């Protein structure tokens, strides 16, 4: 499988989900 | 010093300053506490320039004969310039646009220019962290990727251009870049380094989605990673067989070498851009603190820590250098210890490094018929000391192949590598600040947005903009802008802001200025390097560019597998639509400024 697409899709799901907890933590704080 | 008429009701008037802090609450950001603007700004000049320039640039200027000229030049502008930044954006209270613009209508072009060179400069730098994250994910296996060749079609032997050069490069120039052979001709997209770059501008817009109170905590755990890796890796280099020889290399100095124009220029525009000097991101860090605050004990313990690390990641760089000189040594001798014990067979325990140069000469007087086929190979060191560590040829050719033969090879790769993708994106933090803030006192976004709009869209073109590093040709597209929009660029923009602070602005307004604020006016020593001393030290490295960039040729270097005698370096000339390009890259800026200037003055006649 190419251990690198694992650690991509890792690193690349934790940070897509990090920009939509701190777009919606902005708007429900302001 | 031109009177500049009209210069006040333009500025804050020097007893507004304690009236217009205690109102700025809720318009401008503030920082949390001291160490949050300490870790911001020697984060912001730390990393990726350490490793990737500075060595690269110290083998060719005299072997170790680049540090006098470096630290001297570093002393003499570095501090100075770094010093009058602080202090120009703390009390003028603006940006790096809001504060040229106060100091005449006419040095708008400063403002431009520092905007412009942000951007072409983080264009290119974050595809390095691009192919930093790409050696970070092809981690995490014991049989490390550029550890083995692999074989051919026909399962009987390795790939043609893995066996004549190293492993290592066939992972880098075939397996990473799929390179090509001259510039001329591009392939395609590359998909695998386009993930990465989406990976690198993603994670650059997740701690800088609204400009500060986000950068910092961010800065607070990058600017400790970064440290403490360093120091583990210390105790590792000279605990190695062959350190202690590439630390001497490093400070064995050639004095013909410090008398030649070409290694002023380099160690005088390594200094503004080690130090992030004639960017503007340190104006608007320093432009966020309260009026009282010590601007003087800021700028030379920010300076101590800056010439400090780059003296200790040197001596780093070159331990792993001269573990490298060593292994080849060792192995292109014991080439001619077993060719001579093949062809005249004799045992093993015979024939050693001490006595080698007293055996052959007995094997021609013994059988000077078969002692002619026979080669020897040539072979000492300053010459495997002394081999191309041209850019981005140390982090992925050099340290590669020497983490191979440490013992838990897999963790010092992750560990190295995680160590330069912080080190290389902290230094994108306040590279972002250089154009977020400009293109916000432009007033060419409706302001009803919010400021997570702009950023966004910044990202997304730049993005857009780093598909030409994605080709086949990616890596010459890398090293002639990088270096030419690395090299001009920053020179200019710094003499800029020395001369119009101290004879348009006016020096001996300055010092009331500064004796308001900390307490006393500067010293004697401020007084010779802002008037005298480093206005001129720049007014002449400028004129070395020109005495270099004239009586050269434009050379790069080409990989090329069918060219014979391969794995050394081949030079060829560029093309001549590359005048264009790298006119653009250095120009646009400079032509900025005058620019600018004429356009006001022409709006007066
Ligand atoms: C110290 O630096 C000088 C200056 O570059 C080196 O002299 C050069 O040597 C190369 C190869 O022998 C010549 O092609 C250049 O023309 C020389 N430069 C000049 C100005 O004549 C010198 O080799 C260096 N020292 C050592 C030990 O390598
Ligand atoms: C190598 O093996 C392949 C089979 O995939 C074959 O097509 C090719 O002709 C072989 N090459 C030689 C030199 O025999
Ligand atoms: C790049 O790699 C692809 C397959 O991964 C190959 O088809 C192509 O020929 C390579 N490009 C060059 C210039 O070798
Ligand atoms: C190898 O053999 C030669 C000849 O017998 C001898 O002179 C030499 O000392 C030997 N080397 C050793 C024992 O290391
Ligand atoms: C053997 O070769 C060396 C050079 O490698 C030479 O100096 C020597 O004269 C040669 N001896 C004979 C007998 O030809
Ligand atoms: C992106 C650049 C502003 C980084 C800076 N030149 C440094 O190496 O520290």
């Amino acid at each position: 499988v190419s251990i690198w697409l694992i650690v991509f899709g890792v690193v690349m799901g934790v940070i897509v989900v990090g920009i939509v907890i701190l777009i919606f933590t902005g708007i429900r704080d302001r | 010093v031109l009177p500049n008429p009209g210069l006040d009701a333009r500025i804050p008037s020097l007893a507004e300053l304690e009236t217009i802090e205690q109102e700025e609450a809720s318009s401008r950001p503030k920082w949390d506490n001291k160490a949050q603007y300490m870790l911001t700004c020697l984060g912001f000049c730390v990393g990726l320039g350490n490793v990737w320039r500075f060595p690269y640039l110290c083998q060719s200027h005299g072997g170790g004969a680049f540090m006098i000229p470096f630290l001297i030049l570093l002393v003499l502008e570095g501090i100075p310039l770094l010093y009058l930044e602080f202090a120009i954006g703390q009390r003028l209270r603006r940006g790096s646009l809001g504060v040229w613009s106060s100091i005449h209508p006419a040095l708008k072009g400063l403002g431009l220019a520092s905007m412009l060179t942000s951007f072409m400069v983080g264009l290119y730098y974050n595809t390095i962290i691009s192919w930093i994250m790409w050696y970070l994910f092809n981690s995490f296996q014991e049989p490390l990727p550029w550890s083995d060749c692999p074989l051919n079609e026909n399962q009987t032997g390795y790939v043609d251009e893995c066996a004549r050069s190293s492993p290592v490069d066939y992972f880098w120039y075939r397996e990473t870049l799929n390179i090509s052979t001259s510039i001329s001709d591009s392939g395609s997209i590359q998909w695998w380094m386009l993930l990465c770059l989406a990976c690198a501008w993603s994670v650059l817009y997740m701690c800088t989605i609204r400009g500060i109170e986000t950068t910092g905590k961010a800065v607070y755990i990058t600017s400790t990673l970064p440290y403490v890796v360093l120091t583990i890796f210390l105790i590792r280099g000279l605990t190695l067989k062959g350190a202690t020889n590439g630390i001497v290399f490093l400070f064995t100095p050639n004095v013909t070498e410090l008398a030649q124009p070409d290694t002023w220029l380099d160690a005088g525009a390594q200094v503004f851009f080690s130090f992030s000097l004639a960017f503007g991101g340190l104006i608007s860090f320093s432009s966020y603190n309260s009026v009282h605050n010590n601007c003087e004990k800021d700028s030379v313990i920010v300076s101590i820590i800056n010439g400090f690390t780059s003296v200790y990641v040197a001596i780093v760089v070159y331990s792993v250098i001269g573990f490298r000189a060593t292994q080849r040594y060792d192995d292109c001798f014991s080439t001619n210890i077993l060719t001579l014990i093949n062809g005249f067979d004799l045992p093993e325990g015979n024939v050693t490094q001490e006595n080698f140069v007293d055996m052959q000469q007995r094997c021609n007087a013994s059988d000077p018929a078969a002692y002619a086929q026979l080669v020897f190979q040539t072979c000492d060191i300053n010459a495997f000391l002394s081999e191309a560590v041209e850019g981005t040829g140390l982090a992925f050719i050099v340290f590669t192949e020497a983490i191979t033969k440490m013992p838990l090879s897999p963790l010092w790769s992750v560990l190295f590598f995680i160590m330069l993708f912080c080190l290389g994106l902290s230094s994108m933090f306040g590279n972002m600040e250089g154009v977020v803030v400009p293109l916000q006192d432009l007033r060419v976004i409706p302001p009803k947005w919010p400021k997570e709009v702009l950023t966004g869209l910044i990202c997304l073109g730049t993005f857009l903009i780093g598909f030409i590093f994605t080709l086949n040709s990616g890596q010459y597209w890398l090293s002639l802008l990088d270096s030419y929009a690395g090299s001009i660029p920053l020179l200019i923009i710094a003499f800029c802001e020395m001369f119009s602070v101290v004879y348009v602005y006016g020096v001996d307004r300055f010092n009331k200025d500064i004796e308001f604020m900390i307490g006393h006016k500067p010293n004697i020593f401020w007084q010779v390097t802002w008037r005298v001393v480093s206005p001129l030290l720049m007014l002449i490295i400028f004129l070395f560019f020109f005495v270099v960039e004239v009586s050269q040729e434009l050379t790069y270097s080409i990989w090329d597998p069918g060219y014979e005698e391969f794995p050394k370096s081949q030079k060829i000339s560029y093309p001549n639509w590359v005048y264009v390009v790298v006119v653009i890259v250095a120009g646009v800026p400079s032509l900025t400024i005058p620019g600018y200037a004429i356009y006001k003055l022409i709006r007066n006649h």
